[PDB]
């Protein structure tokens, strides 16, 4: 009998949007945290060929 | 360099402006995904769950707060998504002056590269051209279908220009581990500055149809230092 | 003018095709096509019959 | 069969006609084009000895015949005469002589390409004509010309057809109907034929242009004599960019209504549909040279095309967001058009995402004529034309002929088609990204187990389309056998989980169109009375 | 969205007054339902004396698995609880004991 | 136009006929349709 | 009176089997490329 | 070129440089053809045709004042 | 009987039409006209009087329809005002579709205003390139076009007001003037301004002239045809389904012409 109803109008979506914008950004960095170890580590092999020849 | 078999990501490097472009296409690509992951997961939560739903809400029409939210969220999503494509197209097409200047021209199912900036004994132009072996013909170590009797040469470390052009048909100068791609109009010139800071072979064959003989078209860009650049020009 | 109301109660009470305005153009023009375009559309794949086969294999 | 079939002025009699065409045509070309992936799986002349022109000339058959011949034809035409004047009520639509010209002006294009190709002069350029490889200076002999006749006429029976279009829904539109209570598809249909009539016309006066260049011994485009084929480029894309949004829209429509009558709800803001629609027509017109940014336009000139491109991007994600909103809170029936809805919005979805992300000025040095760019929009067309068709047969087919299919073999021929597409589609991105050519029939020794799976899924989706039209022959000799039994639904929107089956006899199919609520069909010149809405 | 409840509730009684047949309380629930306002008490009282008036059960037996079964409303139970004991053993449509052992 | 009941007329074929059982008809179907391709590739090659 | 939610507990209980099997349909759907590459002869295997 | 020409470049702020080698080239030409004894007054772009503009270009334009047909709008001088 | 009549014909402007063969001949002409064209400029026979007869009768079938699309429209009748409304939709859309075309043609060399690109022409005016100007040549019989088309626009009108004596008159002089202007086309036939060998740039505004010369053939054999039929008097001052398109289509002319003459003559020069 509790009288306060219609508040599942929105924040069904809300909830359901909020989780989905989270999960695919954590996946999403997740993923990148390796390719950026590789970009990173690349670039420092480029430098260290680069630096190292003309010395 | 050489398609990497079974590749699923983006060819080595070879020049900052190719890098850039790769840094712009992963920035852009990370908002995509996240995007693309919403939308899917989205998808499958509302198949996976109102599938069994027996009544549904049908008097649900406004719903102001989500139209204002996914109103206002994809256009601060495209600025901030185009801002650093503007900025690499304005740090990239920086004409900061490119030291080397050669033709490049895509003849019928051939090319002929002259090269006018240098010169081999005494003020002649240096001009060849650039024809592919024959699969038949191929000899043992080479690659297939692409590689070619001669190619081109290029200083590391420099500034290059690629003057493209064409003879009778639109060709394309498709070299993207060098980060260039600029098409062969019949008779209007092109002018595009690569700046190359990494040694090595970059390959390439021409993105746009010659008519028929266009399974082999051979673009070798091959990298060397400045004497070796001096001993092949005093050779040619 | 005097011969529109005539001729609309006429075709009116002979509701038959043709439109009785053109029956000798109708007649004329109905073998022309057959005579002319046929004859000139056969050629095209006849003609081309011994020249057809053309394998060009090679290996 | 010839006194009303081959003579026919019927709009209901010939959209059949439409369909049959548009089936075997499809037959054919998914056959041509299975060649053609076979003659791909492997480097070398596996199937094809030489004669690499042979291999373009089958590329531009399968391509124009796909574009113009295919689907354009069935989804503008087949379901707008069709539909349209079943939807409006009027008991025929002005003028049908109009449709029987625009339908029968089809075969002859179609057999002026296949002498075309049998010929040894062949078209070999492209389906796209730009000069001057198309001229007599690279490609002689007829087949430019038959082909250019083609595309004249297929164009004249496009404007034919929007021409009925726009008189039966604008001029005798029924009474009930007005400007704020119009259907979705009908508008769709209708901004399609605005695009339709304000691209059509470039086109023919540029191919036209070429045609004469051919032959007065002139060149407009060429540089034989100071033209520069820029200016040909220029309009030739002015007309291709409303060409896509042509063929892509009605699918929208029909997606929108089989979402509608299927989640038992109404849509979401018709008014926002409308809108959504009608901004993409016309912000379509602003992007005429964004196809080209490899020419070397000045940096203003790209970044304005970039900012209309992702402008454009914008409707199309508020219709995805509306289609979401339609399907959200909502009870759903898991049939075979929703499987084909579903597919769409994740897969259109995602290569419309990548087309936006490659719509950068800058990236086309990336993916421009390579295989991404084909990964791009054989996704897209596949979803809005070759889902989009399989949703409008499986979604009217069991009232339109009064015949129904095969519920389950309906569902494996999507499971197939799907996987299918997916496994063929899918590796050509990473194709592209490494920056590997296109029209090739050789290819260098790189991707060859990519072009493997990309040949297994081809043959995977061949079989689905045999199993499907082992569908429609089972349906078309088995359709009173299936009714009686259980081997099908006889009813698409299940009663309200409320309501008693004993009164559910009289409420069996009640949704927001009219052609459901009819009979069988009738006599063509049915609706005596037009209908009247309250 | 701000919509006062007592309106569209006065209006399920007064339709359910004239409720002819199964027809207008088959709808008039359904509409009901529609929203995400749960059913009060009362209106459920309402419809279980149309349905008495019409007289079908399996109606009576529907509306109380949709009770039992409309919304998650974050897994109440005692509120279900009460609002179907009040109306069962307000007169008496003893129908829930059968179809759950079966 | 108004002589048709609406059950099979919308399509042009026939069950009553000895002629062809809807066998015939869907084989010629498939061969034309498989016509364009293999011809085309017969003309100037091997299949 | 509050009875039962707690949105956290039935939240969490529907949502991680849900979300479980979801990463799992995409881990299926990005490995199968990769079960290519594994049983294809990437590196003479 | 020995890593060390110009540095920076701030002759066109805009990206775009396709209407920039006719002003460049006109200077370049109006002076050597005119006096040929000091070329002081432009010899501070030596490298923005030699190098910062193509070849094809130049090479065209030598062969067009040779044939008398100039690409560009100048006089017979 | 008057209301179920009303009822089932009232809500249908459309004729039971019998088995038109006009689609298939139709189709069956331009199939065979462009395969004898593909065959006759490049091809096996070089045969010209065949494919001059297959365009012969081309025209003949186009000329039977276009007669019976004003013919049916008096003579049959069984029209409504919806009806009249889609025609002349339908002929302001066709003359939107020619608009389109000219607009095409004008943008072939409108985009050079201020020289953005390098090579291959971007000079505006073209200097050096001073061949025979086909620009201010026709200017004389501009003019006197533009003259014609004011004077009998509003004649037009007095037509449509009363289609009397005051109409044949204004016809008349359209007669006159169309035949004015395809006397001064074909004057020009081989030596206009010159021929195509180097430097296309009056080249296409030949081109662009030449094209648009069957306009006003159409426009003629219109005025022909409803000449024809009055001369018949089966079209009364009733529905003049042909008067509305001439008149539309003058009034869209004119406007067309003098946009015309707003750029490519004085812009350059
Ligand atoms: C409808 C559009 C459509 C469809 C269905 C297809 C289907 C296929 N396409 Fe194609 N394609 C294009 C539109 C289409 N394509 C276009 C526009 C180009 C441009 C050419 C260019 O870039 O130059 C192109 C180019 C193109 C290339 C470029 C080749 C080259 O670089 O030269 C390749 C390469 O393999 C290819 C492969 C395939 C394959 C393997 C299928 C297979 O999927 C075939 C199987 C078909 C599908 C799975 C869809 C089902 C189709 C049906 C007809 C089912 C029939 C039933 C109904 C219609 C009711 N397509
Ligand atoms: C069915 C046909 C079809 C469809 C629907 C599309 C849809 C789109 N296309 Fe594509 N396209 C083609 C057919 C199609 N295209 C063809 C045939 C080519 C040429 C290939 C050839 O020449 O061989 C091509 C090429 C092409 C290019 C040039 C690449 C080339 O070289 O081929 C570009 C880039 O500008 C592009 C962009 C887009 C965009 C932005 C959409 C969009 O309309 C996609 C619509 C979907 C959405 C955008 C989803 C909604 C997005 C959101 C959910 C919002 C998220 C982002 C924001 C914040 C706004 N297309
Ligand atoms: C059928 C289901 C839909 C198609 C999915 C598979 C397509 C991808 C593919 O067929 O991949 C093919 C690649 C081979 O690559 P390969 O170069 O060695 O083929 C050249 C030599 N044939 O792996 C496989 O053979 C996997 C084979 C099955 C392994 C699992 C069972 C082992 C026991
Ligand atoms: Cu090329
Ligand atoms: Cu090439
Ligand atoms: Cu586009």
């Amino acid at each position: 009998t509790i009288a306060p109803i219609t508040g599942t109008i929105k924040r069904r979506v809300i909830m359901d949007i909020v989780l989905g914008f989270s999960l695919g950004g954590v996946m999403a960095s997740y993923w990148w945290w390796g390719f950026h170890m590789d970009k990173i580590n690349k670039r420092e092999k480029f430098y260290a060929e680069l630096a190292e020849r003309k010395k | 360099d050489v398609p990497t078999p079974y590749a699923c990501y983006f060819q080595d490097s070879a020049t900052p402006n190719q890098e850039g472009i790769l840094e712009l296409h992963d920035n852009i690509m990370f908002y995509l995904l996240v995007i693309l992951g919403l939308v899917s997961w989205m998808l499958y939560t509302i198949v996976m769950t109102y599938s069994k739903n027996p009544i549904a809400y049908k008097y649900i029409k406004h719903g102001q707060t989500i139209e204002v939210i996914w109103t206002i969220f994809p256009a601060v999503i495209l600025l901030i998504i185009a801002f650093p494509s503007f900025i690499l197209l304005y740090l990239c097409d920086e004409v900061i002056s490119p030291a080397m200047t050669i033709k490049a021209i895509g003849y019928q199912w051939y090319w002929k590269y002259e090269y006018s900036d240098f010169i081999n004994d005494s003020g002649e132009t240096v001009e060849f051209e650039s024809y592919v072996i024959p699969d038949e013909l191929l000899e043992e170590g080479q690659l297939r279908l692409l590689d070619t009797d001669t190619s081109m040469v290029v200083p590391v470390d420099t500034h290059i220009r690629f003057v493209v052009t064409a003879a009778d048909v639109i060709h394309d100068f498709a070299i993207p581990s060098l980060g260039i791609k600029v098409d062969a109009t019949p008779g209007r010139l092109n002018q595009v500055s690569a700046l190359i800071q990494r040694e090595g072979v970059f390959y390439g064959a021409c993105s746009e149809l010659c008519g028929t003989g266009h399974a082999n078209m051979p673009i070798k860009i091959e990298a060397v230092s400045l004497p070796k650049f001096l001993e092949w020009l005093n050779e040619q | 003018a005097n011969k529109v109301i005539q001729l609309q109660k006429i075709f009116q009470s002979s509701t038959k095709p043709l439109w009785w305005r053109h029956p000798r153009s109708a007649l004329y023009l109905y073998p022309f096509y057959a005579i002319f375009a046929v004859a000139v559309v056969t050629p095209l794949l006849y003609i081309p019959n011994a020249i057809r086969g053309i394998k060009a294999k090679k290996a | 069969m010839v006194q009303r079939w081959l003579y026919s002025t019927n709009a209901k009699d010939i959209a059949v006609l439409y369909f049959m065409l548009a089936i075997f045509s499809g037959m054919a070309g998914t056959a041509m084009s299975l060649i053609i992936r076979l003659e791909l799986a492997a480097p070398g002349s596996q199937y094809l000895h030489g004669n690499s022109q042979l291999f373009n000339v089958l590329v531009v058959g399968h391509a124009v015949l796909m574009i113009f011949f295919l689907v354009m034809p069935a989804l503008i035409g087949g379901f707008g005469n069709y539909l349209l004047p079943l939807m409006i009520g009027a008991t025929d639509t002005a003028f049908p002589r109009i449709n029987n010209i625009a339908f029968w002006v089809l075969p002859m294009g179609l057999v002026c390409l296949v002498t075309s190709t049998l010929v040894e002069s062949g078209a070999g350029t492209g389906w796209t004509v730009y000069p001057p490889l198309s001229s007599i200076q690279a490609h002689s002999g007829p087949s430019v010309d038959l082909a250019i006749f083609a595309l004249h006429l297929t164009s004249i029976s496009s404007l034919l057809g929007a021409i009925n279009f726009i008189v039966t829904t604008l001029n005798m539109r029924t009474n009930g109907m007005t400007m704020h209570k119009l259907p979705l598809f009908v508008w769709s249909i209708f901004i399609t034929a605005f695009l339709l009539l304000l691209s059509l016309p470039v086109l023919s006066a540029g191919i036209t242009m070429l045609l004469l260049d051919r032959n007065f011994n002139t060149s407009f485009f060429e540089v034989s004599g100071g033209g520069d084929p820029i200016l040909y480029e220029h309009l030739f894309w002015f007309f291709g960019h409303p060409e896509v949004y042509i063929l892509i829209i009605p699918g929208f429509g029909i997606i929108s209504h089989v979402v509608s009558t299927y989640s038992k709800k109404p849509v979401f803001g018709e008014i926002s549909m409308v809108y959504a629609m009608a901004s993409i027509g016309l912000l379509g017109f602003l992007v005429w040279s964004h196809h080209m940014y490899i020419v070397g336009l000045d940096a203003d000139t790209r970044a304005y095309f970039t900012s209309a491109t992702m402008i454009i991007a914008i409707p199309t994600g508020i219709k995805i967001f509306s289609w979401l909103a339609t399907i959200h809170g909502g009870s759903i029936r898991l049939a075979t058009p929703m499987l084909y809805a579903i597919a769409f919005l994740f897969l259109f979805t995602m290569g419309g995402l990548t087309g936006v992300a490659l719509a950068n000025a800058s990236l086309d040095v990336a993916f421009h004529d390579t295989y991404y760019v084909v990964g791009h929009f054989h996704y897209v067309l596949s979803m809005g034309a070759i889902f989009s068709l399989f949703a409008g047969y499986y979604y009217w087919s069991p009232q339109i002929l009064g015949l129904n299919y095969n519920e389950k073999l309906a569902q494996i021929q999507f499971w197939l088609i799907f996987i299918g597409a997916n496994v063929i589609f899918f590796p050509m991105h990473f194709l592209g990204i490494n920056g590997m050519p296109r029209r090739i029939p050789d290819y260098p020794d790189a991707f060859a187990g990519w072009n493997y799976v990309a040949s297994i899924g081809s043959f995977i989706a061949t079989l689905s389309l045999f199993l499907f039209i082992y569908i429609l022959y089972d349906q078309l000799v088995n359709g009173l056998n299936n009714k009686v039994n259980n081997k099908s639904v006889i009813y698409n929107k299940a009663p309200d989980f409320v309501e008693s089956n004993t009164i559910f006899n009289l409420n069996t199919v009640k949704s927001s169109s009219i052609e459901f609520l009819l009979t069988s069909p009738p006599a063509v010149h049915s609706f005596n009375t037009p209908a009247v809405q309250s | 969205d701000e919509e006062t409840f007592e309106e569209f509730t006065a209006r399920y009684e007064k339709e359910f007054d004239e409720a002819y047949d199964l027809f207008e309380v088959q709808r008039v629930l359904n509409n009901c339902f529609s929203y995400d306002l749960v059913p009060a008490p009362a209106v459920i009282e309402k419809a279980l004396r149309a349905a008495r008036r019409v007289n079908d059960l399996p109606t009576a037996i529907r509306v109380f698995e949709a009770l039992k079964y409309k919304v998650e409303n974050e897994d109440q139970y005692k509120a279900y609880l009460d609002e179907l004991k009040d109306v069962r053993q307000e007169l008496g449509v003893p129908l829930k004991e059968e179809l759950f052992p079966s | 136009v108004h002589f048709k009941d609406g059950v099979y007329e919308n399509i042009p074929f026939k069950v009553k006929g000895r002629k062809t059982p809807y066998a015939l008809s869907h084989f010629g179907f498939f061969a034309i349709g498989f016509a364009v391709p293999f011809v085309a590739c017969y003309v100037q090659l091997k299949k | 009176g509050r009875i039962g939610e707690s949105w956290v507990i039935t939240e969490g209980r529907r949502l991680i089997p849900e979300i479980f099997q979801w990463s799992a349909v995409l881990s299926v759907c990005l490995g199968w490329p990769g079960a290519v590459y594994f049983f294809s002869k990437a590196r003479k295997a | 070129s020995p890593l060390h020409t110009v540095g920076f470049d701030a002759r066109f702020p805009q990206q775009n440089q396709t209407k920039h080698c006719w002003q460049s080239y006109v200077d370049y030409h109006k002076c050597v053809n005119m006096k040929g004894e000091d070329f002081a007054p432009c010899k501070v772009f030596w490298k923005t045709y030699n190098a910062l503009c193509p070849l094809d270009w130049i090479e065209k334009w030598d062969d067009q004042r040779e044939k008398g047909i100039f690409a560009g709008d100048i006089n017979s001088d | 009987m008057t209301h179920l009549e009303r009822s089932r014909h009232q809500q249908h402007p459309f004729h039971m039409v019998m088995p038109s063969p006009w689609p298939i001949v139709v189709s069956f002409a331009l199939l065979s006209l462009a395969l004898s064209t593909a065959l006759t400029m490049h091809g096996y026979i070089g045969n010209m009087n065949m494919v001059y007869l297959a365009l012969f009768v081309l025209l003949t079938s186009s000329i039977l329809w276009f007669r019976d699309i004003v013919a049916e429209a008096t003579y049959l009748g069984d029209h409504t005002m919806a009806v009249r409304k889609g025609i002349n939709l339908g002929f302001l859309m066709f003359v939107l579709s020619e608009v389109l075309i000219f607009a095409g043609l004008f943008w072939a060399y409108f985009h050079s205003a201020m020289s953005p690109d390098v090579t291959l022409g971007a000079c505006w005016p073209p200097v050096g390139i001073e061949a025979v100007q086909p620009t201010e040549l026709p200017l004389l019989n501009t003019i006197i076009l533009l003259s014609s088309g004011a004077t009998v626009t509003y004649s037009h009108h007095a037509l449509i007001a009363g289609n009397r004596n005051k109409a044949l008159s204004g016809l008349l002089i359209t007669f006159w003037l169309i035949v004015i202007f395809v006397t001064c086309q074909y004057i020009e036939y081989t030596n206009a301004a010159f021929t195509i060998s180097d430097g296309v740039y009056g080249s296409v505004f030949y081109a662009g002239t030449g094209l648009h010369f069957l306009h006003m053939v159409m426009l003629a054999a219109m005025l022909g045809v409803n000449y024809w039929r009055m001369r018949n008097y089966h079209l009364t001052a009733g529905h003049h389904v042909g008067y509305e398109t001439t008149i539309i289509y003058t009034h869209v002319l004119d406007v067309i012409w003098l946009f015309l003459y707003v750029v490519f003559y004085w812009w350059g020069v």
